[PDB]
């Protein structure tokens, strides 16, 4: 039959992979709060009331991991954000002195009401002062202030230090005003673009997804932080899965995701007071004032039988992935206060936690059940004033001070580990998975690992029976 | 019976009867309000980033508006051009093609094509009515 | 002859007659002026709000269009199509409504089924073409 | 067979079958990408003028459009309304125009009677429009 | 420094061209100041009053 003629269509249900801007979209029953959220500034649209999901039955797409062009978005979405909120407010180059500091005499109740034991502040802060000038011939005085030794060093002329970033950069104190509470936030993209979301369970990385459905845009995403352990996630609503770019090469990280969270709380149990003191044209600056009644290292609880569960768990999924190598796990091996420390945000300021008696382990060959008792365990968790989140691209900033004690409950969902290449034990097997290290971005792969970003071509041709009917 | 990109999947023949809940959505979309509260509100990130997005919004729309212009099936949602086949593009017979090939991958293997079916289809308007302007 | 706007309290019928000069007006403004003279007058705030102008003016026109596009008569000012009533989104008669209401009032008692309104219409138009293509 | 404004030069008469080149190249160009590689390119001044050039080409082929809309000859490239000419903007011939004078001197010709003639097709189909909705 | 010179142009070696001058500014710490020298040509020195500064 020749006698067929094209016949174009409108609305055609087909796509191709595309990369394209996306704009906020932050919770109502969230926002309008007035605390003005670093992450979710109030620059963000409503979002609709009914998210809607279409699923679709017929269809294979090759989705891929690490290769996200959305990752990168939120990435540079996060740097200004994180650099706009910082910009109003205060400097501090005028700390630039050189502090006489010495060592720190505190007496309360000595009891303390020491459940955990650890320790005590003592001997890991240095009480410091520094000259002020005066309007009358060589006379200064003294404004005594507490910083932790992580924020100061000694360079020469014993017994005189100074802050540790004030030197290599320019250091700011963020306002009070603006809070670090994660707020919630759903990327949305601009019409005429579909969001593709694979619901399948065991998906790893990549690999065709044949239960994908299409929503307008995504849910929730939590931009928290976190430099070893990831924290607040999406749980894995399939099983306890591993993901990686490629396993056998060990450069690339490895993600663990889990399906029962296990909750972390930890506190500060110091007592603190907020000092003012004024250094410029109305420009304060605060600072730790004083510390009373109840001094102790600020402890963190992980439940025992949960954790060595979690681990007997995530040992057996990994053993399938190596078939006759016993795993063991190792604390890191060195790096910056970044990767051997865990990291994580606290209502304003940021803790460092040891986090060594979790991932110190074995597991030969999982031969009998090695039975234990109910167990706490403790984790010894440092603070820092004075913090550079990123390398070189972010902004110094000086937390200030937080009165009281203060407490944080999280849940622990995500886990990242790396491989190390040994090369003669062809037969003396083992397997290190040092945790820590990654990027920021493999903070976020692993909420981002489900969306595929789509255009949509909706102009198709195919031929009919029908001709145009010539008018006259 | 089907929502946004609900038979994409589908067979060729069945597609088809879904082709406007796929079109009423090409403009329409959360961009229409303003923000949760109108510092640098009007030039904050997503102060541009939203603004971007409202300009490959009619953009991308729009593009697709000059072809339909051309072609004169302006204003139908199906169209009726005069241009025949040629089986050179592709000779599968009508049986095998609206049975159970599917949308998706039916213009990808025409792909090689779309740049000259573009342009003989606005030849073939634009001869049509240069007979009609002389024949009135 | 009247201006714009100039019969937006006059009857039904009446108004049937000035539909031409408020299309025109429609995207036609002074914001087509770049600037009296073009530091950063890019990025003055002068120049970031006449730029949320012009933009917000396409989208105003593009709107129209769009919902007027799919209805199968893009490019008339009136037009009928084949969509008869159920008379219960208004069950006035004829000369009750072209003389004596108006159109400012008219709109808000059928503001109530505008969205049941507009997709009822695009299946009628979309509907047709089907029947059209399975006939020659 | 011609390039883009390829034969402005040329009488009109044969100049009228390549109109197709010209109508082809309203938006197709280079501004579609968004740029060679992505600390917020979108506030660099090289990159604040991209969209002054976006919004700039849909702004000018909308009004394009606009004109074609109302006239009723929207979706074609050679239409034809039926409104008198009464030769007062022009009384030259048949032949005297269309095959020895070129386009740009005509357009140049006629370049202080177009806003009258503008306003005179709008109305020219409004008016006869309404005889269809007068005639059934 | 050398005075082989490698003569070829035979135009002139840039005595007065450069002027060392050794100022005084302060480091890190704004309550203290080191003596820093460094080399600037003529053209970018001039002198407001009381020569030899
Ligand atoms: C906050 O403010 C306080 C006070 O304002 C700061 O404390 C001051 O720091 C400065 C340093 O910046 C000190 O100056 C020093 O004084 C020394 C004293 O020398 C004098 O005496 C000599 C002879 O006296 C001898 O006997 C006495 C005891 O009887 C000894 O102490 C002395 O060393 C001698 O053995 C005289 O000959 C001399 O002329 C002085 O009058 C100085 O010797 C010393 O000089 C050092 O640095 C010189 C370069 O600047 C260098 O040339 C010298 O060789 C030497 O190395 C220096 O000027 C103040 O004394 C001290 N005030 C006190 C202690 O009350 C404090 O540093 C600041 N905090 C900061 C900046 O963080
Ligand atoms: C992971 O998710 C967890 C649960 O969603 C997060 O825990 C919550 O985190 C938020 C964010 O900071 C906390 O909200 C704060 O709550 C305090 C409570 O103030 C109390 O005291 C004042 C003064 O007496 C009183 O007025 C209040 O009513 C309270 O009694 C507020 O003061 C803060 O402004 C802020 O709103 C939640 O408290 C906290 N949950 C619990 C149970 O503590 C967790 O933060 C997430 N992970 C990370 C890393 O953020
Ligand atoms: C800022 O000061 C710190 C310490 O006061 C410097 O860090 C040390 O620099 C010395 C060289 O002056 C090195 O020998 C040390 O190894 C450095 N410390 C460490 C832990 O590596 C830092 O270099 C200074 N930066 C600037 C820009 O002045
Ligand atoms: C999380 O994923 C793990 C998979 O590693 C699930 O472990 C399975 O648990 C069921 C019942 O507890 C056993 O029958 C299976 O044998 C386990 N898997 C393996 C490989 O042995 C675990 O159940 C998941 N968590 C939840 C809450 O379902
Ligand atoms: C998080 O941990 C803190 C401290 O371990 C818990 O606070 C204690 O709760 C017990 C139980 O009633 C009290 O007896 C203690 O007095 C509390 N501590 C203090 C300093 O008052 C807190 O309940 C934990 N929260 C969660 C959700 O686990
Ligand atoms: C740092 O050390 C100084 C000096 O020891 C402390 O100053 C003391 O402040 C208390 C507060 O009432 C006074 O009772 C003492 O008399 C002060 N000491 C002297 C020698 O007069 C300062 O409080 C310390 N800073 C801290 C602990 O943060
Ligand atoms: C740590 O482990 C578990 C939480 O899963 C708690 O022990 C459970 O207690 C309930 C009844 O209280 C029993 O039915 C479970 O069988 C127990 N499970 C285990 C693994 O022991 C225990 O209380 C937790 N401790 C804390 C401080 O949260
Ligand atoms: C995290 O905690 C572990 C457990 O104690 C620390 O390991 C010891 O650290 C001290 C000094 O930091 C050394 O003297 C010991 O030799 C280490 N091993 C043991 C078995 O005690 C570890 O150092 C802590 N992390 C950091 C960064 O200090
Ligand atoms: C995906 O393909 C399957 C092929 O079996 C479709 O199932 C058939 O669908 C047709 C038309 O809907 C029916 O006539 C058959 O009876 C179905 N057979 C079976 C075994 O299901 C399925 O409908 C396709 N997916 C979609 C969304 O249409
Ligand atoms: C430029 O204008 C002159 C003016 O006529 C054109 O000359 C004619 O060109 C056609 C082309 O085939 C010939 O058939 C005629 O014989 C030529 N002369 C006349 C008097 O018409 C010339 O072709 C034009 N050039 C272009 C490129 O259009
Ligand atoms: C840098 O330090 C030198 C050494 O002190 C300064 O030279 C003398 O400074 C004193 C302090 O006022 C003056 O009274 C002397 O007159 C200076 N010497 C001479 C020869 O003039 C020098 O002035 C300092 N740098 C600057 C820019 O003042
Ligand atoms: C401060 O404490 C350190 C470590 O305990 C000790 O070496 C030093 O001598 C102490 N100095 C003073 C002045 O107490
Ligand atoms: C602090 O801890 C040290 C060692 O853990 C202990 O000797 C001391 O008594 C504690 N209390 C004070 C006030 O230093
Ligand atoms: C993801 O899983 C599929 C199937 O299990 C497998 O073929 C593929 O290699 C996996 N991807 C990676 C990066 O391991
Ligand atoms: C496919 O996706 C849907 C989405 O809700 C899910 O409920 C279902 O379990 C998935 N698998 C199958 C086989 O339908
Ligand atoms: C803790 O700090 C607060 C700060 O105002 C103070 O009022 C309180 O007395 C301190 N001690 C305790 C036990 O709360
Ligand atoms: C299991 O984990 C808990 C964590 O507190 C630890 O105390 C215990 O020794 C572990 N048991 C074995 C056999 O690893
Ligand atoms: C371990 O080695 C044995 C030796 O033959 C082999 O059969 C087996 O497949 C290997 N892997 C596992 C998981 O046992
Ligand atoms: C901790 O790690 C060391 C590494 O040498 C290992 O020998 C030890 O068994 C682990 N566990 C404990 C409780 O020390
Ligand atoms: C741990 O288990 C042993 C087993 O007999 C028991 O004797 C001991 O008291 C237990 N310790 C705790 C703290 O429960
Ligand atoms: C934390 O995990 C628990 C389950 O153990 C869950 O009920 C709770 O909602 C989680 N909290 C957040 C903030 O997701
Ligand atoms: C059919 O038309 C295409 C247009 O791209 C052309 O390439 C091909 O040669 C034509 N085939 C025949 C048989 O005319
Ligand atoms: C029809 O198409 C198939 C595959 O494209 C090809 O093998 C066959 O030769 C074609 N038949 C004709 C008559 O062109
Ligand atoms: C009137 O319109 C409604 C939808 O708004 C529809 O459900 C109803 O069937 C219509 N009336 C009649 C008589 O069909
Ligand atoms: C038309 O409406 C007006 C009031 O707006 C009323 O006075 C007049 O009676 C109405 N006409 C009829 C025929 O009801
Ligand atoms: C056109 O009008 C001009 C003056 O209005 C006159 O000179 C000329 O002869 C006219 N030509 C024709 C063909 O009517
Ligand atoms: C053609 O136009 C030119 C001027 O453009 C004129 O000189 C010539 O007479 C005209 N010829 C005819 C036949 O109109
Ligand atoms: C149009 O305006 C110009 C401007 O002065 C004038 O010279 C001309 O005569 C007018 N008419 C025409 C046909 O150009
Ligand atoms: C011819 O049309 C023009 C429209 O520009 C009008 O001004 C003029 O009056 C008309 N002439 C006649 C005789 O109607
Ligand atoms: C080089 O410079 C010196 C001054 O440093 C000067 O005396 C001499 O004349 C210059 N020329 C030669 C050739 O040495």
């Amino acid at each position: 039959a020749e006698n067929l003629w094209v016949t174009v269509y409108y609305g055609v249900p087909v796509w191709k992979d595309a990369d394209t801007t996306l704009f906020c979209a932050s919770d109502a029953k969230a926002h309008e709060t007035e605390a003005h959220n670093i992450w979710a500034t109030h620059a963000c649209v409503p979002t609709d009331p009914n998210p809607q999901e279409i699923y679709m039955e017929n269809v294979t797409e090759n989705f891929n991991m690490w290769k996200n062009n959305m990752v990168e978005q939120m990435q540079e979405d996060i740097i200004s954000l994180w650099d706009q909120s910082l910009k109003p407010c205060v400097k501090l180059t005028p700390l630039c002195v050189t502090l006489s500091c010495t060592n720190v005499t505190l007496t309360n109740v000595n009891y303390t009401n020491n459940f955990p034991n650890i320790g005590n502040i003592t001997d890991e802060v240095r009480n410091c002062s520094f000259n002020v000038t005066t309007e009358i011939r060589d006379k200064k005085q003294k404004v005594y202030a507490l910083f932790y030794k992580l924020d100061i060093v000694q360079m020469e002329n014993k017994n005189s230090y100074r802050l540790i970033n004030c030197n290599t950069s320019v250091c700011k104190q963020a306002c009070p005003k603006i809070s670090f509470d994660p707020i919630p936030i759903h990327y949305c993209t601009p019409a005429g673009y579909a969001i593709l979301k694979c619901n399948e369970k065991n998906f790893n990385g990549t690999g065709p997804c044949k239960n994908v459905s299409s929503v307008q845009c995504t849910h929730g995403i939590k931009p928290v932080v976190s430099t070893q352990l990831l924290l607040n996630g999406s749980l894995a609503e399939g099983e306890i899965i591993i993901r990686s770019e490629n396993l056998t090469n060990n450069a690339k990280t490895i993600i663990v995701h889990l399906n029962k969270s296990v909750e972390i709380n930890c506190t500060r149990p110091s007592n603190n007071t907020r000092t003012s003191v004024t250094i410029g044209p109305g420009q304060v600056f605060y600072r730790t004032g004083d510390i009373i009644g109840d001094i102790r290292k600020a402890y963190c609880e992980i439940n025992g039988t949960k954790w060595n569960e979690t681990l007997k768990q995530v040992v057996g999924k990994l053993k399938e992935h190596f078939p006759n190598k016993t795993i063991s796990f190792q604390p890191p091996s060195g790096g910056d206060l970044e990767i051997t420390m865990h990291h994580f945000n606290c209502r304003g300021e940021f803790f460092y936690c040891n986090t060594t008696q979790l991932f110190n382990s074995t597991w030969i060959n999982s031969t009998t059940i090695k039975e234990y008792n109910d167990t706490i365990i403790y984790l010894p968790c440092k603070i820092k004033q004075i913090i550079n989140m990123w390398q070189g691209v972010g902004q110094c900033m000086y937390a200030p001070p937080i009165r009281g004690k203060i407490n944080c409950v999280s849940n622990i969902t995500g886990i990242l580990l790396t491989r190390d290449g040994g090369d003669a034990n062809a037969t003396n097997d083992t397997e290190t998975f040092r945790p820590g290290g990654g990027n920021i971005k493999d903070n976020w792969r692993s909420e981002l690992y489900k969306y595929k970003v789509v255009q949509i071509e909706p102009l198709g041709i195919a031929p009919t029976k029908c001709k145009r009917r010539v008018v006259e | 019976i089907f929502g946004f990109l609900g038979a994409a999947g589908s067979t060729m023949g069945a597609a088809s009867n879904t082709l406007t809940v796929q079109a009423r959505q090409l403009l329409s979309g959360i961009v229409q309000q303003q923000s949760n509260l109108p510092h640098l509100l009007q030039l904050t990130v997503w102060g541009i980033k939203q603004l971007q997005a409202r300009v490959l919004a009619v953009e991308r729309y729009l593009e697709v508006q000059k072809f339909l212009g051309l072609w004169g099936c302006s204003g139908k949602i199906i169209c009726c051009t005069a241009v025949p086949w040629n089986s050179t593009w592709s000779n599968k017979s009508f049986e095998q093609i609206w049975n159970n090939m599917t949308w998706i991958e039916w213009e990808r293997e025409i792909s090689n094509y779309t740049s000259q079916i573009y342009d003989i289809l606005t030849e073939s308007q634009f001869q049509q009515d240069i007979n009609e302007v002389d024949l009135l």
